[PDB]
RNA sequence: UGAGGCGGGGGGGCGAGGGCUCUCGCUUCUGGCGCCAAGCGCCCGGCGCCGGGCGCGACCCGCUCCGGGGACAGU
RNA sequence: GAGAUGGGCGAGCGCCGUUCCGAAGGGACGGGCGAUGGCCUCCGUUGCCCUCAGCCGAUCGAAAGGGAGUCGGGUUCAGA
């Protein structure tokens, strides 16, 4: 519908009950939700590594 | 005792790691216009090589006595508005049934009576816009043998008088007991300006380079001098 | 008074003393605008032969004009 | 003292009000467009007699520089009825015709008896 | 008597660029604290077409580390990026196709475009479809370094002055023979009023 | 460029022969996220209860906003 | 596109130019303070102090560009 016309219309026509709900296609929202984890899982495994190398230096 | 969920969140201010802080930025700020015009004539005031008959003007008396001679100061001030009527309606008073040596104010008042020879201590303004104005009297009471002392700030000079700005104050005569107060500032203040006049003339001021500048060529100096040192030995 | 001692030193524009000071207003003008508001004569001496008297109801403009 | 942005803001200074030592002008200026002004005259067209009757409107000859919430008080203060609506036009002629429609609890058939027009 | 056509089209108001549709000023990324001393990441979101230039535009997208706020720049496409790719932008940054840094820290003869001929004016050299420049020779002494230009002009400049690396996208378009005059006219007609030329 | 960290002097990690020479003060596989101080110490105000501040965090010093030309372009 | 201000130029009417050599926001958020009203309740309103701000250039420019929202029946010598 037209955008002026969004005024009219209430909160449940204008969105979806979800995070990024009305504001992002839930095929590339699942897509944000395992990249977000996947890199602060792999950023963990940056400091483990860190932790032996100045061990044996 | 302590609550356990009060966890320490430290932040890596790194290069493209976390946003920057509100720190301070005082050496970056786009001053007005007005303010970079009043900041950098400080600067020529540094750079080129300044005349010394005004340069002669930051070369100027110390703390400890400036607080003796507006003490000395402080017990020769004008007649006001009210002084004067207060004086007037003493006069006229006495008219139905001489003067104290009172200070002189403005280069006007000054200039006649030095050549006159009537002062015995002149005060001086040094920060005056047309410093044109002032800049031959040094120069003059040196010929006419008179002391004279140079002070930072004219408006803590313009308040011995109810007014704004003061350029010059003389001395021109004094009390009694006010005799020996004078007398050693005199043998202070000549040994300073009248008779180390030749050394004033050939100090110039300025001909200061720059914090970054001076860092530059001082850091070839020192790596020149680093050379040769070895070279001996 | 004095002013006769500004007298004779404004006709020394050649002299170091006054080669420096002319040069730093000319620089400090040149960076201000081409109409504006001097709050006091820089030039006292030359103000009051041609009339000017320090009191309420003078001003005086500084101003840029061309070269040429 | 510690500048955040690098950009001087111009300090908000304080204002003061206008408080002048007389007025500019002596006296408030009378309003030229009273009730009286604003009504010239009706209509005794027989095109507008038609109009009272099935629509149970007023027609008028209107001021040129009023708006239609004048017209419905000038009609409301001068010959005492209510007022529904008022539909304007600006005639060929230059005045401003006004359609008065009244509130429906009154004939303006009557009305146009104590205003005279029949 | 008459003015020449040459000498009209100082004057403008024909002869000026037909700048409706173009998308904006085709730039580096300004010079920054991050992008002097280290590097900071980015992201090419989409590579739009500016009308009037055989060679395409990149929309780059980046995080200012001063305010929480989004920055987008319209940096010169390198043939070879994608969207999604992670450009790098700063001195510190590594040597692949579509990672701009100053050229005293780079290696010689390396192919780059979108050159600056000063340090910090968001390039003005090697910025046609498919042009290039070559680093010749550095000068670790007071930081000069000899760059050849698409011309065959050898060219002396400083080495704070950066470039990404990498030809422009597009290259070789001139090697398409326009064959009817509407196609000649269709491209003049996004730049210019000059294209029917009488001798 | 919204003039956002310029230059010295200090603080530590990478390294050979307890300072000195210096790199360095932290970010790279990936279409995610990041502002509106945690933390820590120390003052003050009020009925153990709620609410303010200073300094660290986030060195210090400075004079030219960074840069590039330059007594030559230019007028 | 047109066209003020700042600025620049011009003997001068003026012209230049529209983000460019500019202190270009008269805005709020809450907080503290001081006050005012209607059941000075609670909220509304004004003043000071503290805190916040990327805007981007005054303005004009379309009766075919953009632009929420009305239709049927009946009515006049002429208006829907």
């Amino acid at each position: 519908v037209r955008p002026k016309v969004l005024m009219r219309l209430s909160k449940t026509k204008k969105h979806v009950s979800r995070a990024y709900g009305g504001s992002m296609c839930a095929k590339c929202v699942r897509d944000r939700i395992k990249r977000a984890f996947l890199i602060e899982e792999q950023k963990i495994v940056v400091k483990v590594l860190k932790a032996q190398a100045q061990s044996q230096k | 005792v302590v609550n356990p969920l009060f966890e320490k969140r430290p932040k890596n201010f790194g290069i493209g790691q976390d946003i920057q802080p509100k720190r301070d930025l005082t050496r970056f700020v786009k001053w007005p216009r007005y303010i970079r015009l009043q900041r950098q004539r400080a600067i020529l005031y540094k750079r080129l090589k300044v005349p010394p008959a005004i340069n002669q003007f930051t070369q100027v008396l110390d703390r400890q006595t400036a607080t003796q001679l507006l003490k000395l100061a402080h017990k020769y001030r004008p007649e006001t508005k009210q002084e004067k009527k207060q004086r007037l309606l003493a006069r006229a008073e006495k008219k139905a049934a001489k003067r104290p040596p009172v200070l002189r104010a403005g280069v006007n008042t000054v200039t006649t009576l030095v050549e006159n020879k009537k002062a015995q201590l002149v005060v001086i303004a040094h920060d005056v816009d047309p410093i044109e104005l002032v800049v031959f009297l040094p120069a003059l009471c040196r010929k006419m043998g008179v002391p004279y002392c140079i002070l930072k700030g004219k408006a803590r000079l313009g308040r011995l008088v109810h007014r704004k700005t003061c350029t010059t104050v003389a001395f021109t005569q004094v009390n009694s007991e006010d005799k020996g107060a004078l007398a050693k500032l005199v043998e202070a203040i000549r040994t300073n300006y009248n008779d180390r006049y030749d050394e004033i003339r050939r100090h110039w001021g300025g001909n200061v380079l720059g914090p970054k500048s001076v860092a530059r060529i001082a850091k070839l100096e020192k790596a020149k001098a680093k050379e040769l040192a070895t070279k001996l030995g | 008074g004095a002013y006769k001692y500004i007298q004779e030193l404004w006709r020394k524009k050649q002299s170091d003393v006054m080669r420096f000071l002319l040069r730093v207003r000319c620089w400090q003008y040149r960076q201000l605008s081409a109409l504006h508001r001097a709050p006091r004569p820089t030039r006292p001496d030359k103000a009051r032969r041609l009339g000017y008297k320090a009191k309420q109801g003078y001003v005086i403009y500084r101003i840029r004009v061309r070269r040429g | 003292k510690i500048r955040t942005s690098p950009t001087f803001r111009r300090p908000k200074t304080l204002r003061l009000r206008r408080q002048p030592k007389y007025p500019r002008k002596s006296a408030p200026r009378r309003n030229k467009l009273d009730h009286y002004a604003i009504i010239k005259f009706p209509l005794t067209t027989e095109s507008a007699m038609k109009k009272i009757e099935d629509n149970n409107t007023l027609v008028f000859i209107v001021d040129v520089k009023a708006n239609k919430h004048q017209i419905k008080q000038a009609v409301k203060k001068l010959y005492d009825i209510d007022v529904a609506k008022v539909n304007t036009l600006i005639r060929p002629d230059g005045e401003k015709k006004a359609y008065v429609r009244l509130a429906p609890d009154y004939d303006a058939l009557d009305v146009a008896n104590k205003i005279g027009i029949i | 008597g008459r003015v020449i056509r040459g000498q009209r089209k100082g004057a403008g108001s024909v002869f000026r660029a037909h700048v409706k549709h173009r998308k904006g000023a085709a730039r580096l990324r300004a010079v920054d604290f991050a992008e002097r001393h280290g590097y900071i990441k980015g992201i090419v979101k989409d590579i739009i077409h500016d009308p009037g230039r055989g060679a395409p535009l990149a929309k780059v997208v980046f995080r200012d580390p001063y305010r929480f706020k989004k920055r987008t720049e319209l940096f010169i496409a390198a043939e070879g990026i994608h969207t999604g790719q992670f450009v790098y932008c700063g001195k510190k940054a590594q040597l692949n196709i579509g990672n701009v840094l100053p050229v005293g820290t780079m290696p010689e003869g390396t192919i780059v475009c979108c050159l600056e001929e000063k340090p910090g004016d968001r390039g003005k050299l090697a910025r046609a479809s498919g042009n290039y420049a070559t680093v010749i020779s550095h000068n670790p002494e007071t930081k000069k370094t000899r760059v050849k230009l698409p011309s065959g002009s050898k060219k002396v400049i400083s080495s704070a002055n950066r470039a990404v690396v990498g030809v422009v996208a597009g290259g070789g378009r001139i090697d398409k023979p326009i064959l009817k005059a509407g196609r000649a006219y269709h491209k003049y007609k996004a730049k210019r009023n000059c294209w029917p030329r009488v001798r």
